[PDB]
């Protein structure tokens, strides 16, 4: 009789970091997992460390971030850590979108839904978090964003108002961002444990989409280390990123102060917004280009219901595997678009892009799956 | 809630393992590894690549679309 | 805004009809050399250049 | 108008990869500076104390800083009065107010020097381009002449007058003072200004790339070595009759 | 007829010391934990700066 | 009596043979503009031009004269 | 048993306790060694450049 | 833990931020508090097992 | 607000004019006793009725 196997709390971390059944099978595509957990325990500590010194004054937010940056002892390895790990956090999270869609992953509804919303949580918290050192991309950031809501009709601005603490972005706003953006991150921690609680239950896929029970491994030695190697490549991944190109993957609009009266000419989102954003500039309608914003990433929850195919996994289906790539690649054209302004050739190529995106999704890939039952005699 | 000897029913399966002590961690791993990654790479390209280049094409042929419509000639 | 005389001609001239926001220049101002606005972009609320 | 022109790559002693910042270009870069940016630019989030490990002594950073009169908060009648300074305080701003900036250089506000190589497009070749790239107007286009030609500047057309030229003051060690060399220097400056940890940072990281040059093959050794009993495994199929 | 099952051969992933069958492992027993081991204790020395 | 390298640099770079077509042009471009009644046809692009080749050969030279 | 690795795990390995002890004695004398070398090739590759460098010109 | 020689502005903003998130970890304590709990139910005013009448 | 100089006026900005942050502001305070007026009856059950042999 083992303490490992019996003691009430260990019991927990033995079900699920050391006896967990786990196919022999899965590959790096499933590191990313772990990779997201790791992401989140360390914007968790340096966001801890960096909330140690911030202000979330208007008049003294800049300054403070920048105190870090030059007066805190090591304040700019926390400071650009966080920034970069944010970064790595959206890595991280559209690879592991992606294996999920190739591999039929989707089909743990509940895994899957709890996902959709932890994408969500996650997006919400790090548009707060760039509008805290409030400078110009942060300004127009909080500005933009928030102004979504007013697109719900008869109530819409009544409650960007209410979330503004005014008729304009405001010392109101920049002191409940901080608020809300210290406890986002916990609540995301917390729906992570769901999402791991509904994982469990069925245990993982793998690259086949065959069941592996025929075939388990204990998680521990195997994905105990092949998790180290993995983590040991992200701060690999990280640390080139803070230490040799810091700002490579922000704005250099960011430092300069927030000004209500000047929006830049150039002003794009971060990196990992602008594909969304190009979905919803491409449409010349208010309400259009935000109900294409929401449908952009609420999307992933009808993929289960459209799933056409007698597989699984993408990996016997050939039409299905090219336009999954065609999906990819769309998506590396749509943060191209973001990237750029809204001139001749760019609101064409982004508008046709758009269309592929949602056609790829919901007509072009369920037809493929079809055509593949087919071709099977299935 | 799943736990090995409840898992699966299976029969007339033998497996051979060896020590990890008993044998190399790279067996043979730029003799045999190199093959392996080409035939992969052979397996999916077809597949992967040409998305790929569709976005290439349309990167390489709007930029250059975008600045030469920002310039004039006859006015 | 102070307005020249080539810039209140296009206002005056232009279709009433085959706007978004059906209005005339001169039931947008008072007086025809003075454009007074808010400059608050009606979609999510940037400054216009 | 629309039209613009991006920065060609300067090799700066600073570019590569595991390179240092010149110190002794980052000297004669704060005497750019002091002399002649700070009539109209503030550096409000660069102290005298951070020059003591970079540039110059101690010694030196106290008698630089005791060389301006700054405002002290209130002695015991209640009244501000003035001091030499000391090295905890921050570079002196001209312009109590930006209105007051704008009134002096016609219109025009001249932003802080603390963030500008981080702060635009190009960095230090950007605004190394703007200082000695300074030129004369083509035939088609003529400015409202409180304002200048720059090709560099967005739109062409820029409030700041060309405030560097062949022997705008003296280096202290002996240093030829041609514009290029002015522009190279404030440049060389202004990158330690708006990131001091420059040389930290690439430091840690030569020390991060070595070590993950260990670290990276044996962790793989480490992972191999356990894999080793499930990637040699052999199975046989056995079935009855 | 379950005396038919031999163990197949390994040598392809056999290391060099232990190719021998005729010869005893005891003898580079020490010698082969000692090379893995190193390999840990290194990796914790390594990742503990 | 006082030498800026970039005096040397500019006019050597000048002399290179992408400059002088781009100097050809904006030269071309010059008489074009004071000839019309009231042009706005400008020569900003082809300034700007002769610019991108010239300060391209200028960063590749100018470091190595400067202390 | 003339062997390196075999003396190395019969003295030092063998045994967890001692295990740890060779590996924490080991991180002491590596941080040394590593930090020597590493300031050594970052000082070396910028050959004047920083203000230990510098130092001498201004007196003592 | 002060951020210097006194008590002063770098002690001010880490106990904001200590005091944020300290409740959140006690809501974490609170759980295996209940969890060990759970194992044998509550005790009763008159200490005796009270299986007999759950 | 976290800082020296506005960290009292903060406080005051809520109690009079931030709408009802008067009541959140001092239900708080009074929470805080609250939570130990809970505590220590919490406890001192534990102690009277043996509940510590948990
Ligand atoms: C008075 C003339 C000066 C002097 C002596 C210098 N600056 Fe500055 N500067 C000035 C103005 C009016 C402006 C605003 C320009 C405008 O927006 O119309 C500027 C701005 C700059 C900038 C920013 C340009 C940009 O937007 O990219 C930089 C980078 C700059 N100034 C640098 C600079 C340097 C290095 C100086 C010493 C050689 C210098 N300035 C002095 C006005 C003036
Ligand atoms: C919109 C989809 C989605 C998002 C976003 C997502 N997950 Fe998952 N996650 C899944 C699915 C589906 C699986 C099951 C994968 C499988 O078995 O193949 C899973 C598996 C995992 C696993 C274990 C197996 C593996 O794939 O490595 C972990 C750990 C994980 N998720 C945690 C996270 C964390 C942390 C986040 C970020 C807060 C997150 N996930 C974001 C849907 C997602
Ligand atoms: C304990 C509080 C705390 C937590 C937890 C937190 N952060 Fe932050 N974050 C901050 C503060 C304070 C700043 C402002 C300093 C700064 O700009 O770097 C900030 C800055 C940011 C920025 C702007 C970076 C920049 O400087 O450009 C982003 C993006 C970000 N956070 C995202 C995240 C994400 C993603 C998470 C994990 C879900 C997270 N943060 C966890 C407090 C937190
Ligand atoms: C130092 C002792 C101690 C402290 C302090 C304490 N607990 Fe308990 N708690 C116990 C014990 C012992 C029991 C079991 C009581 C029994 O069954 O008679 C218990 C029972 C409870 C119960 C359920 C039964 C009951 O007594 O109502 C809850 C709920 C509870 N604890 C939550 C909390 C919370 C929330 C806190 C404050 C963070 C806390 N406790 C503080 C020792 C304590
Ligand atoms: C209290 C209320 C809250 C927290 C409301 C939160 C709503 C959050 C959203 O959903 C989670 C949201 C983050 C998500 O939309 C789906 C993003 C992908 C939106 C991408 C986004 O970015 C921009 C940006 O970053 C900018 O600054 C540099 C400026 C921008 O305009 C020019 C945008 C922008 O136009 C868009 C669409
Ligand atoms: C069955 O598949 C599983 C994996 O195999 C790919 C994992 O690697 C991990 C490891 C995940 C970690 C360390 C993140 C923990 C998150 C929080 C919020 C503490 C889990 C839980 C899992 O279930």
């Amino acid at each position: 009789t083992n303490i490992r196997k019996s003691h009430p709390l260990m019991k927990i971390v033995n079900n699920a970091f050391i006896d967990l059944p786990a196919p022999s099978n899965i590959s790096s595509w499933w590191n990313f997992g772990s990779l997201l957990g790791i992401c989140l325990i360390l914007q968790i500590l340096t966001g801890l460390f960096l909330a140690m010194h911030y202000t979330s004054d208007t008049t003294t937010a800049f300054s403070s971030v920048t105190h870090i940056c030059r007066d805190v002892n090591y304040g700019w390895i926390i400071r650009y850590m966080h920034a970069n790990g944010a970064s790595m956090f959206f890595i991280c999270l559209y690879m592991h979108v992606g294996r999920g869609l190739y591999y039929g992953s989707y089909t743990f509804l509940e895994t899957w839904n709890i996902g959709v919303i932890l994408l969500l949580t996650v997006m919400a918290t790090a548009f707060m978090g760039y509008v805290l050192p409030w400078g110009q991309m942060s300004f127009w950031g909080a500005t933009v964003i928030t102004n979504l809501l007013s697109a719900i009709p008869y109530i819409g601005t009544n409650l960007v108002e209410w979330i503004w603490g005014g008729f304009s972005v405001d010392k109101a706003t920049l002191t409940r961002f901080f608020a809300f953006h210290f406890i986002l991150p916990f609540i995301i921690m917390a729906i992570a444990m769901v999402h791991l609680l509904f994982l469990h239950e069925t245990g993982s896929n793998n690259p086949t989409g065959i069941s592996s029970d025929v075939d388990k491994i204990p998680f521990h030695p195997y994905y105990t280390i092949k998790d180290i190697l993995g983590a040991l490549l992200l701060i690999l991944a990280l640390m080139l990123l803070v230490l040799f190109a810091p700002d490579l993957l922000g704005d250099p609009d960011n430092y300069t102060p927030a000004n209500p009266l000047n929006t830049p000419p150039h002003i794009k989102p971060e990196w990992y917004f602008l594909f969304a954003y190009a979905i919803l500039r491409s449409i010349p309608n208010k309400l259009g280009g935000v109900l294409a914003l929401a449908f952009s990433i609420l999307i992933l929850a009808l993929i289960p219901l459209l799933h056409t195919s007698k597989q699984r996994s993408m990996m016997f289906r050939p039409l299905s595997q090219c336009l999954f790539w065609a999906l990819v690649a769309d998506l590396l054209t749509l943060t191209w678009i973001g990237g750029q302004p809204v001139e001749h050739p760019y609101i064409t190529i982004g508008q046709l892009a758009s269309v592929l995106y949602f056609l790829l999704i919901l007509v072009l890939m369920p037809t493929a799956g079809t055509i593949e039952n087919k071709l099977l005699k299935w | 809630g799943r736990q090995f000897g409840h898992l699966t029913r299976v029969r007339h399966v033998i497996t051979y393992s060896l020590s990890p002590f008993e044998q190399r961690a790279f067996p043979h791993y730029f003799s045999k590894g190199i093959p392996n990654v080409l035939r992969r790479t052979r397996a999916c390209i077809l597949r992967v690549a040409p998305p790929f280049v569709a976005f290439y094409l349309v990167y390489t042929w709007g930029t250059q679309e975008f600045e030469k419509s920002k310039r004039k000639n006859p006015a | 805004r102070h307005r020249t005389k080539k810039e209140i001609d296009q206002e005056a001239a232009v279709e009433v009809s085959q706007l978004r926001d059906p209005q005339h220049d001169l039931e947008r101002v008072k007086k025809p050399e003075w454009v007074i606005l808010i400059g608050v972009c009606t979609h999510l609320g940037c400054v216009p250049i | 108008s629309d039209l613009e022109l991006h920065p060609p790559s300067y090799p700066w002693s600073h570019r590569g990869l595991l390179s240092s910042l010149d110190h002794t270009s980052i000297r004669r870069g704060f005497q750019v500076y002091k002399q002649v940016c700070s009539s109209c630019h503030s550096m409000d989030y660069v102290a005298y104390r951070h020059l003591v490990g970079v540039c110059y002594t101690e010694d030196e950073a106290k008698a630089l800083a005791e060389e301006v009169e700054v405002q002290d908060g209130p002695n015991e009648d209640g009244e501000m009065f003035m001091r030499p300074g000391k090295l905890s305080d921050y570079f002196p701003k001209p312009y109590p107010n930006p209105e007051a900036a704008r009134a002096a250089n016609n219109g025009a506000l001249p932003p802080d020097l603390s963030y500008i190589v981080r702060a635009r497009h190009g960095g230090e070749d950007y605004v190394f381009s703007l200082l000695t790239g300074y030129c004369e107007p083509p035939t088609g286009v003529s400015l409202r002449e409180g304002l200048y030609f720059n090709p560099y500047f967005p739109g062409q057309a820029i409030g700041m007058a060309p405030p560097i030229y062949n022997e705008v003051l003296e280096f202290d060690d002996g240093t030829p003072a041609t514009m290029s060399q002015v522009a190279k220097d404030v440049c060389t400056f202004l990158r330690w200004a708006a990131e001091p940890e420059h040389d930290h940072r690439k430091r840690m990281g030569l020390k991060m790339l070595l070590m993950m040059g260990l670290l990276l093959p044996l962790v793989y050794a480490m992972k191999r070595h356990k894999w080793s009993v499930l990637k040699s495994r052999k199975l046989a199929y056995r079935p009855p009759k | 007829s379950h005396t038919d099952i031999k163990v197949p051969d390994f040598s392809d992933y056999r290391r060099p010391e232990v190719l021998d069958s005729t010869k005893s492992s005891k003898e580079s027993s020490e010698a082969r934990k000692g090379f893995s081991y190193l390999v840990t204790a290194t990796t914790t020395v390594g990742v503990a700066y | 009596e006082l030498v800026d390298p970039l005096t040397t640099v500019r006019e050597q770079c000048e002399q290179l043979e992408k400059c002088v077509k781009a100097r050809e042009r904006l030269e071309l471009c010059d008489e074009r503009v004071s000839s019309r009644s009231q042009t706005e046809e400008d020569c900003t692009e082809e300034l700007l031009d002769f610019l991108h080749a010239r300060d391209h050969c200028v960063a590749h030279k100018l470091f190595n004269s400067l202390k | 048993a003339p062997t390196l690795t075999a003396r190395l795990y019969s003295l030092l390995f063998r045994r967890t306790s001692t295990f740890a002890l060779t590996i924490v004695v080991g991180a002491l004398f590596f941080e040394r060694a590593f930090d020597q070398g590493a300031d050594a090739i970052y000082e070396h590759i910028n050959e004047g450049k920083l203000w230990k460098h510098i130092k001498h010109k201004y007196e003592n």
